[PDB]
C-alpha cells in the first residue's frame, strides 16, 4: 500500500509541477491562438486547404492531450489519497505519511470525490495522528478554499472528533484561535469573523461534553490574558519581586483537577481516558520582571506534585511565530531521529513548549538548568574573560571602541574590529574544562556541545533566525548544549533592521574556539551536511509545517489597509530548501562551506549591530 | 565461484589482479600456487614470466614470449648482448610462426601480435643505445620516437597499450639503476617521470585509477618535492580527482596554487604554463562542483590564467598557445554556462511569481506615498524588502550581462587563432544572434571579431543568410556588421 | 545598554 | 604503498582481503607469506587461525581467542567436548583478563569483547544441543533466539 501510494503521489506531483512549469503556460497560449484561429476560418466561410485541415487536427491531438493529460492526474491524486487512507487504516510503523496525506486533501479541497472519499473511508482513522499537524487542520477553516460545504464539514467532524478524544492538545489551540479579539474586549475581516465563529462552534460542542473541563481551560485562559494584559510599568524598577493584586482572577484560581499544565508537554496514549496527569494545584503570589521595553511577566505555578515550575507570559507580543519554530523544531528533531544516518549522531533539538494563548499575548514554557552565555563569558564581576585574560581589553572597553566607531566608515570600523578582535582571544573553551574534570565526560560534553552548535546553527539558517546575540542563547549546566529561547524575530528579518545581519547564525570566535581544537572542520561540517541532507529529504513535510501561514496572518503583519510577505518567506524558505537560490544549484557541502564562510567572515562580522557582540 | 576450471580460472585471476594494479599480492599468490601445486602447465609458467619481468623479480629464475622478453632483460641487466639478441631473435620467430600457423581472418587478433613485436622491437633499440655509451641527445631522439610512436597508437586499445608502457617502465627503471652518478641520470630520471605520466593520463582515459597511483607513487619514489612544485603535482592531484577524492585534489591543487604565487619568480615557462593550467584545472573544479560562487572563482582563477598566458606570450610556441586557448575555452564555457543558467531562471515561472510579488509591492508602497501615511514599522519592512529586491534584480541582470559580454569575448578570442576549437562557432553565433539588442556585443563582434577566419562559418552560412529579417530590431549596427560578414564570408568562398 | 537591536 | 611496516601492513592486507569476500585468494596469500617468512609473529598467527576456522581449512593444525575458536570446532567436529569445554573456558578468561588489564574508560573498546564473548556463548549453546542428539524443536528455539538477539543487535555495527 505505502509503495503504490508513493508512486501515486510522486506521479501527481511530477504532473502538477509540469502544469506549473512555463512550457505548460507557452503550450496553453499557443492552444488558446490556435483555437481562435479555428473560430475565424469557422466564422468566416473558408475553404478547407492543406492548412486548415493540419491546424484542426493537431488541434483536436492537443485537446486529447490535455483532456487525457487531467484524467490521468485526478486518477494517480485519488490513488495516492485511497492508498494513504487504507496504509493508515491498520498501520503504525507507517504513521508519518498523514502530512502527506492532509497535504494532498487539503490542496485539492475542491474536488468533491476526494472529499466523499475520505470522509467514507478515511472517517475510521484513529484520532491521535493527526495531533501534530492539529493547528494546520484548525487553520483551514477560512473560507477562502472555497470547495463546497462537504469539505468544511467533513474537517469540522474531524476535528471535533480529535478534540473529544485529545482535549488536551486542542482546547488550548481552539481557544487561542477564538481569543484574537479577547484582548480588546477585556481592555477582524470576514475570513476573521468566520474563522472565530466556526472556533465558538467547536468550542460549545466540546463543552456539551466536558462542560467543567471547558469552563476551567478557558477560565484559566482569561486569568492568563488579564494577568499579560496587567500594566506594570510602575514596576520597572523592582527586581526582588512585586505581589499579583488580589483583583486578578489567577490569584483566586486554584485547585484544577482537569486543567493540564501547558507548558509541560504530554505523553500521548492510544486511549482517550487520562488520570495520570499533573494538574494545577496553586499560582505563587510574587512574580519577577525580566527586562526589555514589553516587560515581560515570570509566574511559578505549582503542580499536583507540588514540583515547582516557572512560565513566562509574554504580554503585548505574538508568540504565534515562537509556536510556529517550536512546531518545526519538533519536526526537524523526528526527522532527525528518523534517519538512521542522524540517529546514530544523536543529533536533536532541544525544545521548549510556547502555548499561545491569543493574537497579542500567550504564554512559554521557562527553561531551567541554563545559564546565558554572556554572563558566563563578559561578566564584569566574574566573567570568564576578565578571568582568563586580565591583560586583554575588557567588556567595557570593547563597547566604547564599538559605540565611538559606530559613527565612522567601513575602513575605520574593519580596522577597529580587526584590533579588537587581535586584543580580545577566545576563552569559552574552558567551559567544559571547568565544569567536567572527568576527560570521559568533558569529551562527551564537548561533543554534545558541538552536534547542537551545528544543528542549532543550520537549523536557524534555514528558518532566518536573526536575533542571535549573546543573551539569546542558553548553555545547560548538565548537557552542554546550546538552547534558542528569544525566537522573537526570523524569516530573515534582520535586513530589515537598520543595521542588516550579514550572517546566517552566530559562528563566533568563542563558539568555534569551544568545539575544540579541530574547529569548524569535523565534527561541525559533517553534522551540518548530515542536517543539510535531512532537510533536504523532506521539503515536503517541512513546507507543510510552514504552510500553516497564508489562512491566518499573524499580528505585524497585513496592517495598514495569499498574503503577500507570507508567500514572500515562503518562496525564501523553498530556495532555500531546495538550494537552488537565483537558479545556482548547490550541494550540501559547498552550501555548508558558503555558510560558514560567511559566518566566521570578519567582513561580514565588522558590520553587524554593536550590541551582537560579534568579537564575543 | 569454484565450479570454473583451474586451467582459466587461475589465468583470469592473474589477470585480474594485473590489472588491479597489485603487483606483490600477486606474487605471493603465484608463490602460494608453486607451494601448493608442483607442476606448472604453459599458461601459469607464461604468466609466472610475465609477472616476472613487470615486478623486476630478478630472484626467480619452446620457450614463451615472456620468457624471451625476461631473459633478454636479465641479458641486458648482465651486459650479455649475445643472449640478449639471440632471445630477441627466437621470440620474433616464435610470435610470427604462431600467429601465420592460425586461420587469421581477423584482424583483431593481429594487435596482441603487433604489441609484442612493437615491445620487442623497442627493447632492439634500447639494446642498440645500450651497447656502448648513452648520451643526452640518443636518450631525447629516443624519448620523441618514442612518444611519436605512441601518438600513432591513441586510436589503439587499452589492452594492446599497457605492455607497451610497462615495458618502457621496466627499461627506464633498468636505466636508472646502471647509470653512474653524472649529468645523464637526471636526464634519464626527468625522461622516466616524462613517461610515467604519460601513462598516467593514458591509463586515466580508460577510466583505470590503480597503475596511474602507481606511477604517482614511483614519481615519488624518484623525484623529490622542493620549494618549486613539479607537472606532476598537477597529475597526482588529476588522478585523485579521478578516484572520487575531490576534497584531497582540490586540497593538493590549491597547494600548489599558493606555492606557485608565492615562489613564481618567472624562474621557468614550463612552471608558467603548468600555473596556467593549474589556474584552469582548479577553476573548472569549482565550477563543477560549485563548492564556491562562480563571482569569486572566476576572478580568481580563470582571468588569472589568461592574464598569466597573456603577459609572457613572447616565443608564441605551441606548447604555450594551445594552454592559452584551453584557458580561453574554459573561460568561455564557464561564463556561457552560467549565462544560461540565469536565462533559465529568469525564464522560469518562479520569477514570473517574484516579478508579480514586486509589482504588488511597487503599486502598494505608490499608493502609500500618494496617501499621506504615517511610517509604521509595516511601511519601513515592505519598503526595504522592496529596496532589497530591487538592488538583487539590478545585480543579477548586471551579473548576467557581464557573463555574456565575458563569454562573447572569450570566444572571439579563442577562435581568432585557434583550429582545435572551431565547432564552439554554432554557441559563439547562438550567443550574438539572441542578444542583438545589445548594442556593446555587436561593437565588439564588429571590432575583434571582424578578423575572423570566413571558413568557420559555412556549416551555419545558411542561418547567418536567415538572420536579415527586420523582425529582430537591435539596431542598424547589427545589420550592417552581419551583411558585412556575409559579403566577406561570400568573397572569400563563392560556391 | 540594551542588547537586542530594538526596532 | 611500502613504508608501512610489515608488523601492520600484513594485518591491513589481511583484513582487507577479509572484508572484500577473497577466502581462497587470502588462504594462498597467506601460505605464500607462511613460505616467504618462517617465523609467525602473534598478530599473523593469530589471524591465520582466524582465517582456517572461517574458511573451514580443517587441514591446517597461550592460544589466541581465534586459536582457541578454531580448536574447539575442531573438537566439535572430532566429537570431542572436553576439550571443547577446556577451551572454551579459557578463551573467555583469557578475553575478560584481557579486556579488564587496560584503562578502559571508552565503551567503543567494550564491543569488541562482547562481540567475542558471545560467539562463545553461541558455540557453548551449540555444544549443548549437539551433546547428544538434534530435534526439530530444538533447532527452531535456537534459532528463533538468535533472530530475536539479532533484533537486539539491530544497531551495533557491522564490524563487531
Ligand atoms: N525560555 C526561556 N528560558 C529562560 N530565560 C528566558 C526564556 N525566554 C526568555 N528568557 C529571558 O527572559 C528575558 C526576556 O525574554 P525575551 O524573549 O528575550 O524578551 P524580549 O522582551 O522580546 N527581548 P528582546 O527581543 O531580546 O529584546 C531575557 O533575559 C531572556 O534571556
Ligand atoms: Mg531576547
Amino acid at each position: 500500500f505505502l509503495s503504490l501510494a508513493r508512486f501515486s503521489d510522486t506521479q501527481y506531483q511530477r504532473i502538477e509541477n509540469y502544469m506549473k512549469s512555463s512550457e505548460f503556460e507557452n503550450k496553453q497560449a499557443l492552444l488558446k491562438r490556435a483555437k481562435e484561429e479555428v473560430g475565424l476560418l469557422r466564422e468566416h466561410k473558408i475553404q478547407t486547404n492543406r492548412y486548415t485541415v493540419k491546424v484542426q487536427r493537431e488541434l483536436e491531438l492537443d485537446e486529447l492531450a490535455l483532456r487525457a493529460l487531467k484524467e490521468d492526474r485526478k486518477r494517480f491524486l485519488c490513488k495516492a489519497v485511497e492508498n494513504y487512507i487504507n496504509c493508515l487504516l491498520s498501520g503504525e510503523e507507517h504513521d508519518m505519511w498523514v502530512f502527506r496525506l492532509c497535504s494532498l486533501w487539503l490542496e485539492n479541497s475542491g474536488v468533491s470525490e476526494v472529499n466523499g472519499m475520505m470522509k467514507r473511508d478515511g472517517m475510521k482513522i484513529p484520532t491521535y495522528k493527526f495531533l501534530p499537524l492539529m493547528y494546520q487542520l484548525a487553520a483551514r477553516m477560512g473560507t477562502k478554499m472555497m470547495g463546497g460545504l462537504g469539505f468544511h464539514e467533513v474537517l469540522n467532524n474531524l476535528i471535533s472528533r480529535i478534540s473529544m478524544d485529545h482535549p488536551h492538545h486542542t482546547l488550548f489551540i481552539i481557544l487561542a484561535l477564538a481569543n484574537a479579539n479577547r484582548d480588546e474586549f477585556l481592555t477582524s475581516s470576514q475570513l476573521d469573523e468566520d474563522r472565530t465563529e466556526a472556533a465558538n462552534r467547536i468550542i460549545c460542542t466540546i463543552r456539551s461534553r466536558r462542560p467543567q473541563m471547558v469552563r476551567s481551560v478557558e477560565a484559566l485562559c482569561d486569568a492568563y490574558i488579564i494577568l499579560a494584559n496587567l500594566d506594570a510599568t510602575q514596576w520597572k524598577t523592582q527586581r526582588k519581586g512585586i505581589n499579583i493584586p488580589a483583583d486578578q482572577p489567577i490569584t483566586k484560581l486554584k485547585n484544577l483537577e482537569d486543567v493540564v499544565v501547558p507548558t509541560m508537554e504530554i505523553k500521548v496514549d492510544h486511549t482517550g481516558e487520562y488520570g495520570n496527569l499533573v494538574t494545577i494545584q496553586s499560582f505563587k503570589a510574587e512574580f519577577r520582571l525580566a527586562g526589555g521595553v514589553n516587560l515581560p511577566k515570570i509566574i511559578d505555578c505549582v503542580g499536583s506534585d507540588g514540583k515547582e515550575r516557572r512560565q513566562l507570559v509574554k504580554g503585548r507580543d505574538d508568540l504565534r511565530q515562537d509556536a510556529v519554530m517550536q512546531q518545526v523544531f519538533q519536526m526537524c528533531n523526528t526527522l532527525l531521529q528518523r534517519n538512521t544516518e542522524t540517529r546514530k549522531r544523536k543529533l536533536t533539538i532541544c525544545t521548549y513548549k510556547v502555548v499561545p494563548l491569543s493574537q497579542r499575548s500567550g504564554v512559554l514554557e521557562w527553561c531551567t538548568g541554563t545559564v546565558p552565555i554572556g554572563e558566563f563569558l563578559v561578566n564584569n564581576e566574574d566573567g570568564a574573560h576578565k578571568r582568563y585574560r586580565p591583560n586583554d581589553f575588557s567588556a567595557f572597553q570593547c563597547q566604547k571602541k564599538m559605540m565611538e566607531v559606530q559613527k565612522k566608515s567601513f575602513e575605520e570600523k574593519y580596522e577597529v574590529f580587526m584590533d579588537v578582535c587581535q586584543n580580545f582571544q577566545p576563552v569559552f573553551r574552558y567551559f567544559c574544562m571547568e565544569k567536567f574534570l572527568d576527560p570521559a565526560i568533558w569529551f562527551e560534553k564537548r561533543l554534545a556541545y558541538t552536534r547542537s552548535v551545528a544543528t542549532s546553527s543550520i537549523v536557524g539558517y534555514i528558518l532566518g533566525l536573526g536575533d542571535r546575540h549573546v543573551q539569546n542563547i542558553l548553555i545547560n549546566e548538565q548537557s552542554a548544549e546550546l538552547v534558542h529561547i528569544d525566537l522573537g524575530v526570523a524569516f530573515e528579518q534582520g535586513k530589515i533592521l537598520p543595521t542588516p545581519e550579514t550572517v546566517p547564525f552566530r559562528l563566533t570566535r568563542d563558539i568555534v574556539d569551544g568545539m575544540g581544537i579541530t574547529g569548524v572542520e569535523g565534527v561541525f561540517r559533517r553534522c551540518c551536511e548530515k542536517t543539510m541532507e535531512v532537510m533536504r529529504n523532506s521539503q515536503e513535510t517541512l513546507l507543510t509545517i510552514v504552510e500553516v501561514l497564508l489562512y491566518d496572518p499573524l499580528f505585524d503583519w497585513t496592517m495598514n489597509p495569499f498574503n503577500k510577505v507570507a508567500e514572500r518567506v515562503l518562496m525564501r524558505l523553498q530556495e532555500k530548501l531546495k538550494g537552488v537560490e537565483e537558479g545556482t544549484v548547490l550541494s550540501v557541502g559547498g552550501q555548508v562551506n558558503l555558510l560558514i564562510q560567511q559566518a566566521i567572515d570578519p567582513k561580514n562580522l565588522s558590520r553587524l549591530f554593536p550590541g551582537w557582540k560579534a568579537w564575543v | 565461484e569454484t565450479a570454473i576450471p583451474s586451467s582459466t580460472r587461475q589465468a583470469g585471476i592473474i589477470q585480474a589482479l594485473q590489472n588491479l594494479g597489485l603487483c606483490h599480492i600477486l606474487s605471493v599468490y603465484l608463490k602460494g600456487l608453486d607451494y601448493e601445486n608442483k607442476d606448472w602447465c604453459p599458461e601459469l609458467e607464461e604468466l609466472h614470466y610475465q609477472a616476472a619481468w613487470r615486478n623486476m623479480q630478478w630472484d626467480h629464475c619452446g620457450t614463451s614470449y615472456h620468457e624471451s622478453l625476461y631473459n633478454a632483460l636479465q641479458s641486458l641487466r648482465d651486459r650479455e648482448f649475445s643472449t640478449f639478441y639471440e632471445s630477441l631473435k627466437y621470440a620474433r620467430v616464435k610470435e610470427v610462426e604462431e600467429m601465420c600457423k592460425r586461420s587469421l581472418e581477423s584482424v583483431y587478433s593481429l594487435y596482441p601480435t603487433l604489441s609484442r613485436l612493437q615491445a620487442i622491437g623497442e627493447l632492439e633499440s634500447i639494446g642498440e643505445l645500450f651497447s656502448r655509451s648513452v648520451t643526452h641527445r640518443q636518450l631525447s631522439e629516443v624519448y620523441i620516437k618514442w612518444q611519436k610512436h605512441s601518438q600513432l597508437l591513441k586510436d589503439s586499445d587499452f589492452s594492446f597499450q599497457e605492455p607497451i608502457m610497462a615495458l618502457r617502465t621496466v627499461i627506464l627503471e633498468i636505466l636508472m639503476e646502471k647509470e653512474m652518478d653524472n649529468s645523464q641520470r637526471e636526464c634519464i630520471k626527468d625522461i622516466l617521470t616524462k613517461h610515467l605520466v604519460e601513462l598516467s593520463i593514458l591509463a586515466r582515459t580508460f577510466k583505470n585509477t590503480q597503475l596511474p597511483e602507481r606511477a604517482i607513487f614511483q614519481i615519488k619514489q624518484y623525484n623529490s618535492v622542493s620549494c618549486g612544485v613539479s607537472e606532476w603535482q598537477l597529475e597526482e592531484a588529476q588522478v585523485f580527482w579521478a578516484k572520487k577524492e575531490q576534497s584531497l585534489a582540490l586540497s593538493i591543487l590549491k597547494q600548489m596554487i599558493k606555492k606557485l604565487d608565492a615562489s613564481c619568480a618567472a624562474n621557468n615557462p614550463s612552471l608558467k604554463l603548468t600555473y596556467t593550467e593549474c589556474l584552469r584545472v582548479c577553476g573548472n573544479w569549482l565550477a563543477e562542483t560549485c563548492l564556491e560562487n562562480p563571482a569569486v572563482i572566476m576572478q580568481t582563477y580563470l582571468e588569472k590564467a589568461v592574464e598569466v598566458a597573456g603577459n609572457y606570450d613572447g616565443e608564441s610556441s605551441d606548447e604555450l598557445r594551445n594552454g592559452k586557448m584551453k584557458a580561453f575555452l574554459s573561460l568561455a564555457r564557464f561564463s556561457d554556462t552560467q549565462y544560461q543558467r540565469i536565462e533559465n531562471y529568469m525564464k522560469s515561472s518562479e520569477f514570473e511569481n517574484k516579478q508579480a510579488l514586486l509589482k504588488r509591492a511597487k503599486e502598494e508602497v505608490g499608493l502609500l506615498r500618494e496617501h499621506k501615511i504615517q511610517t509604521n514599522r509595516y511601511t519601513v519592512k515592505v519598503q526595504r524588502e522592496l529596496e532589497l529586491d530591487e538592488l538583487a534584480l539590478r545585480a543579477l541582470k548586471e551579473d548576467r550581462k557581464r557573463f555574456l559580454c565575458k563569454a562573447v569575448e572569450n570566444y572571439i578570442n579563442c577562435l581568432l587563432s585557434g583550429e582545435e576549437h572551431d565547432m564552439w562557432v554554432f554557441r559563439l553565433c547562438s550567443l550574438w544572434l539572441e542578444n542583438s539588442g545589445v548594442s556593446e556585443v555587436n561593437g565588439m563582434m564588429k571590432r575583434d571579431g571582424m578578423k575572423i577566419p570566413t571558413y568557420k562559418f559555412l556549416p551555419l552560412m545558411y542561418q547567418l543568410a536567415a538572420r536579415m529579417g527586420t523582425k529582430m530590431m537591435g539596431g542598424l549596427g547589427f545589420h550592417e556588421v552581419l551583411n558585412n560578414l556575409i559579403s566577406r564570408i561570400s568573397m572569400d568562398h563563392p560556391h | 545598554p540594551p542588547l537586542s537591536q530594538e526596532t
